């Protein structure tokens, strides 16, 4: 039909059963294994994993995902666990991709993959930087965006979205200063969600 | 022999065949200090032996490539020594055991 | 409550932890002063130090030690290494910030916030 | 007295306007508007207003594009350094009053309250015209200065 | 020279403030007599190594709560 | 010793500007730190408070030398998850119009490339051609740059009356510009006593640093997202992937040269193949109505009431989708929660992994090189930094 | 498919060994550069006389904002608060109630300038054609107040530009 994105068969089975595969020989980090209905793979692993499953998904022969496209968080507050960890990662070989998911909290250390992809090592300084994600055994982990000095990790979902502070140049003391932020217009909330439900193939239970 | 394998750093092998015999069978090796039951050396074998096989019957180094559809044949032999290096790392970490841990009841649910 | 740690695993690790900290910043304060040329004085400098490690005291957390020294020992690289300018070493003194009212008749004159 | 103090005016507010060498700050897309009034179709150059300059040869400062809580103490660090005189040009809406990023945690909401500024050229980005049209417009502002009929008259 | 260790240990102590001198008695304790705080006593240790010229890790300096404990400290 | 970069050329320049921490030993370059965020605008936090309509000019504003390509990728990556797709005029004015922006692209990196180096001719040549592109842009959209043009479900407007004459009309001399700029460069010994054998990488440290595009090609790797994995209609075009043997600045320029002649070529099939119909697809629950049926129908005023105030809602879902950008691999990872407005939008711009790769590419350079091999990297702050 | 772009063997016959030696010591390769920046030397130069030349644009541009009426006179503006909704920068500020003779209509409608991206969705979203982009682009300030539009400014932009509004919008509203 002319509106309606096609459907890819093919690509479907193929990636469920390398799904299955890696699941059968990583069992021991390996919690989900989810095609998206647009062929998307993702593993979701026990945080512990992150480095044997990258190991292995970059060097074994029938996975070799040499290039890591992206790495990213995701904050759920509801989530004991609020941080998703998300690593995009590329197989030239195979023209496919794969997306790895692990989880840890605000005290919980995650391990540096910069040993397996030296792309990691900007991205895990991002993930600190803007979500207060610690990783373990980092070469130089610092802010990497943000200003220098600057308190708390703004994509948190409960960082506000214009922050605690402002800055503007102080003719008293010749110099740039920080306050506490006034808005002469605040950001005005929209509510914008319907009343109605639009997808019921997602409903949860009641 | 070729001149260049077209990729920068990436040298051209003189004896590919005996190379690649040598990667196969130092994989297959380590691969036996793997539990048998092991998934990753039941799949491991099983494509090494494959490729192994391809390699003794084909001498003609451009005819093996197609066979092997791998690329160039050091980017063949390159690989074989990244699941040589893997297949060490394997033993350490031992992936074939049971689930370490359970994620929490909701950790993988979709919108909350 | 089996936790994986950060750095400490007890109170006591911490503990040290945060002691070769504070060292550091207590040693870094003249070098400070001198370099970024502020006009506050090396016992000024000091007692910030002391001031925002005082209130931390009653953190009985390992883990959240661990962050709390990992965090401070950014700042002081940012600080020893001279990526700070002088504009961020002195946004802990609030040199233009009014004293805010602490009492209740302070704040019930001023507005409503508590 | 009179008469030759404003005719010297003229004379050195003609020397000014006429010979106004820039220093852009291509913070973000407005520096690439600002790149297309270099360029040969409207080329700058033509009115006086040199490609290169330094910032301390600069006679007028151009805040293309966003400045953020990070880049503030550097901007005004060169604005400092400026020999005088000197002036400001705010081009585009976040270095107007912070633009599409005005409510971001880590952004001055509007150059103005870092450094002063002569005009402001509105625009997400100004066109290369609007742009040349704001720096005439600030030459048109030089020539009505009166520098030495203010100071005979102290 | 023993004797001039406890001399200069007890000297580098009155030049701190927080230490009323009439209470700095060598046998003194920093914490239950002169009530000072951990992070007093690190200022200390610090002001001893610049006078003695060489370090006191935070393992051997946690053990030094009284000048005579310092001045047993120094001369070994 | 230690230096620092300035902030930008003295020269009028438009990629953001860098704090670059230098370790040097004589004329080498030891170590190189560079410290960015100067262009840090927490765009990705803003996008969370806007709808998925509203979001869309936050990406012409990231490599805001590619405008319209940046969009393409947020548009695929809201149509994956809608599960809708575009009509194929759309998709042709997407690709006429995403080899254009190669155009403007590739122009300004090649030829700020050279005027920071000190050849400033062709920066002059080629930035009246960048105008002329420019006109494109603005009668399409009415923007000269910042186009919003393409969005979720096809193109804003359809192309207005004579403009693909006029594109044709610039598209038949551009390679004699192309070839003047190659006069001015390919053979000259100063721009290769410049380029040539500067911020080599292997095929391999290309790979694992997540280096992409031409950053990828120069070494010899055979990898373009619009062969591997095409999005709208480039599996229905022909050209070749420039490709490079020795892995420096050099090879990449060539690289980048050729692209725009391969762009011309595509840009050639775009104006014979162009199809009629509809711009925007035939649904309106995601594609506002025409003006007239809103000012008509009940059901289409309805429709774009709602369009544009609440907007459309995404199905929950997460896609990460990737094109082929003038500077590399440009990707989001777009989560829906099933609302209208996007839950969380990370950005992958491709200048991200090749600026952590300068202190790599760096080493055993000069002072002077480090100008040359961000240069070749073709960096803009704005998709750096978000 | 893909194409080598710099993977020549020079050839090492003496012939060809001289003709190197020869662009080497002669320069002959920067002598024809040269000629390319003289070329260009006597060619007409692309520069515009602005401002008695203007750069050639659309009717679709998006310029200043002005507020519309109807042929009557009566605005065209009913306060129904689309633009605001979906303006991308939250630059527009309504405020409405019924007028004297009980017609829909703004009290406040405010567009804060230095806030906006002049990204045209508030056209696009308005039913009646009440707010649009004009085609002015020459109206930079010397405060930042005056960028601060209110309803009285924009009303008087629309009743300055009306006649090539009108026109622009008669050119382009079948694309729409
Ligand atoms: C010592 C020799 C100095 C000679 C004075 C040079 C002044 C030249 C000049 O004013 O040009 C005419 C100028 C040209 O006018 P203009 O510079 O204002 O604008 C010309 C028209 N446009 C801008 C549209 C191109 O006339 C004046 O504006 C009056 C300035 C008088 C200053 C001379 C003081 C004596
Ligand atoms: S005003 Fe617009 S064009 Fe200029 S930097 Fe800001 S977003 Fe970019
Ligand atoms: S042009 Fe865009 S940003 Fe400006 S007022 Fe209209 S909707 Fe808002
Ligand atoms: S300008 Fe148009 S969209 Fe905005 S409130 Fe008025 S009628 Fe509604």
């Amino acid at each position: 039909r002319p509106t309606v994105r096609p459907r890819n068969d093919v690509a479907h089975k193929q990636l469920s059963a390398f799904g299955e595969y890696v699941a059968e020989i990583l069992p021991k980090y390996v919690q989900q294994v989810q095609v998206s209905c647009f062929n998307e793979l993702e593993i979701c692993i026990h945080p512990d994993g992150v480095i044997p499953v990258l190991t292995f998904l970059r060097d074994h022969s029938n996975a070799q995902f040499k290039s890591l496209a992206d790495l990213t968080a995701v904050d759920i507050p509801t989530r004991q666990n609020r941080f998703e960890i998300v690593y995009n990662l590329l197989s030239l070989r195979f023209n496919s991709r794969i997306r790895v998911k692990t989880y840890t909290d605000e005290l919980t250390p995650i391990e540096s993959s910069v040993p397996v992809y030296k792309a990691a090592n900007w991205y895990e300084r991002e993930i600190w930087d803007m979500f207060g994600v610690f990783f373990a055994n980092h070469p130089d982990l610092r802010r990497i965006l943000t200003d220098y000095g600057f308190e708390g990790h703004p994509f948190r979902k409960d960082f506000p979205l214009s922050g605690y502070v402002e800055l503007r140049y102080d003719d008293e003391v010749k110099r740039v200063v920080a306050e506490p932020v006034e808005l002469a217009q605040e950001f005005r909330k929209f509510d914008l969600n319907s009343p109605w439900e639009a997808f019921p193939a997602y409903r949860q239970p009641p | 022999l070729k001149k260049t394998t077209g990729l920068v750093g990436l040298a051209v092998c003189e004896t590919p065949h005996e190379r690649l015999k040598i990667l196969y069978t130092k994989i297959l090796d380590v691969l036996g200090h793997i539990p048998k039951n092991a998934a990753y050396r039941k799949y491991t074998e099983q494509i090494t032996n494959e490729k192994l096989s391809m390699v003794k019957a084909e001498p003609d180094v451009k005819k093996l490539e197609e066979r092997l559809q791998g690329g160039q044949i050091e980017e063949v032999i390159l690989q074989a020594e990244n699941e040589l290096s893997l297949a060490r790392k394997m033993i350490q970490w031992k992936p074939w055991e049971p689930l370490v841990e359970e994620p929490p009841a909701s950790q993988w649910k979709w919108p909350i | 409550t089996s936790v994986k740690p950060i750095f400490s695993r007890d109170m006591n690790e911490a503990k040290r932890r945060v002691r070769e900290l504070y060292r550091a910043w207590y040693r870094e304060v003249p070098n400070t002063v001198h370099l970024f040329q502020l006009d506050i004085s090396v016992k000024q400098g000091r007692d910030k130090v002391r001031e925002m490690f005082k209130k931390n005291a009653h953190i009985t957390d390992p883990r959240v030690v661990d962050l709390l020294v990992i965090k401070g020992k950014m700042e002081l690289e940012e600080t020893i290494k001279v990526w700070k300018q002088r504009t961020h070493v002195m946004r802990f003194f609030h040199e233009t910030e009014a004293p805010r009212p602490k009492d209740f008749l302070s704040k019930f004159y001023v507005g409503h916030d508590p | 007295g009179e008469y030759v103090v404003a005719k010297l005016d003229d004379l050195i507010n003609w020397a000014r306007r006429s010979s106004l060498w820039p220093m852009t700050f291509g913070l973000a897309c407005c520096a690439v508007e600002m790149m297309h009034m270099a360029a040969p179709r409207y080329d700058m150059d033509r009115f006086g207003v040199v490609f290169r300059a330094s910032p301390r040869q600069s006679d007028v400062m151009i805040v293309a594009g966003t400045l953020t809580n990070k880049m503030a103490p550097a901007l005004r660090k060169v604005y400092d350094q400026m020999p005088e005189p000197r002036y400001v040009v705010s081009m585009g809406s976040c270095a107007n009053g912070g633009g599409y990023y005005h409510y971001s945690y880590s952004v001055v909401r509007g150059c103005d309250r870092i450094v002063p500024v002569d005009i402001y050229v509105p625009g997400c980005p100004p066109t290369a015209e609007a742009l040349l049209y704001g720096i005439l417009q600030l030459q048109k502002k030089i020539k009505r200065e009166k520098r030495l009929r203010i100071w005979y008259r102290r | 020279t023993l004797e001039g260790i406890k001399d200069r240990v007890l000297y580098v102590l009155k030049l701190y403030d927080k230490i009323d001198p009439e209470k700095l008695s060598v046998n003194s304790h920093f914490m239950k007599d002169l009530g000072l705080d951990s992070l007093d006593q690190v200022e200390i240790i610090m002001a001893m190594e610049d006078e003695f010229g060489f370090e006191i890790p935070d393992i051997d300096a946690e053990k030094l709560m009284c000048p005579q404990e310092i001045v047993d400290y120094i001369a070994d | 010793s230690n230096l620092t970069l300035n902030f930008g050329p003295q020269h009028p320049a438009a990629h953001g500007v860098l704090r670059l921490v230098m370790e040097l030993s004589g004329e080498m370059v030891r170590k190189c730190d560079p410290h960015i965020g100067l262009l840090h605008r927490g765009t990705e936090k803003l996008i969370e408070y806007k709808t998925y309509l509203q979001a869309l000019p936050y990406f012409d504003r990231l490599d805001y030398v590619s405008m319209m390509c940046n969009e393409q990728a947020y548009s695929l990556a809201v149509e994956k998850l809608l599960n809708i797709r575009p009509p194929p005029r759309a998709q042709w004015i997407r690709v006429l119009f995403g080899e254009i922006t190669r155009l403007l692209n590739h122009i300004m990196a090649v030829t700020t490339h050279a005027l920071d180096i000190g050849a400033m001719t062709p920066f002059f040549w080629m930035f009246e051609e960048r105008e002329k592109m420019f006109e494109f842009y603005e009668r399409v959209s009415g923007a000269r740059m910042h186009a919003a043009y393409v969005r979720p479900g096809g193109v804003h407007q359809d192309l207005p009356l004579g403009l693909m004459d006029d594109i044709y009309e610039f598209s038949k001399n551009f390679s004699l510009r192309i070839d003047e700029l190659e006069e001015m460069l390919t053979n000259n010994r100063i721009w290769r006593n410049r380029t040539v054998d500067i911020g080599i990488v292997t095929a391999e440290d290309a790979l694992n640093y997540g280096f992409s595009g031409v950053m990828l090609r120069g070494s010899g790797i055979q990898w373009d997202l619009r062969k591997t994995q095409p999005y709208d209609v480039y599996d229905q075009v022909e050209f070749d992937v420039p490709i490079g043997s020795r892995g420096d600045c050099y090879d990449r320029y060539l690289c980048r040269v050729e692209e725009m002649r391969q762009s011309i070529r595509i840009i050639s099939q775009c104006l014979n193949k162009m199809p009629p119909g509809e711009i925007k697809v035939d649904d309106a629950k995601v594609s506002p109505p025409k003006r007239a049926e809103m000012k008509t129908s009940m059901e289409s005023l309805i429709h774009h009431f709602k369009l544009y105030t609440e907007g459309y809602q995404v199905p929950p879902g997460a896609t990460y989708t990737a094109i082929e950008a003038p500077k590399g691999e440009f990707g989001v990872y777009l989560v829906s929660d099933g609302s209208s407005r996007p839950y969380r939008c990370k950005i992958k711009a491709p200048g991200f992994a090749h600026l952590a790769g300068l202190d790599k590419m760096s080493k055993g350079h000069m002072l002077a090189d480090v100008v040359a091999i961000i240069g070749t990297q073709d960096i803009v702050f704005g998709e750096v930094d978000r | 498919t893909y194409k080598y772009v710099n993977l020549r063997e020079p050839s090492m016959d003496m012939k060809s060994v001289t003709d190197r030696a020869a662009q080497t010591l002669l320069w002959t390769e920067l002598i024809r550069g040269l000629g390319m920046t003289l070329s260009y030397l006597f060619r007409e130069p692309a520069t515009i006389n602005y401002p008695f030349e203007k750069g050639p644009l659309s009717p679709r541009f998006r310029g200043e904002h002005a507020l519309r009426r109807y042929p009557s006179g009566e605005e065209r503006c009913i306060a129904c608060k689309l633009c605001e909704a979906v303006c991308p920068a939250q630059a527009i500020t309504i405020e409405a109630e019924p007028r004297a003779d009980g017609s829909r209509r703004t009290t406040r409608y405010d567009i804060d300038m230095t806030k906006c991206i002049y990204c045209g969705f508030c056209q696009e979203a308005c039913p009646v054609d009440a707010i649009v982009e004009g085609p002015n682009f020459e109206f930079s300030t010397e405060t930042h107040e005056e960028l601060l539009y209110n309803k009285e400014k924009l009303l008087n932009n629309g009743d300055k530009w009306e006649a090539e509004i009108a026109a622009n919008i008669q050119a382009d509203y079948l694309y729409r």
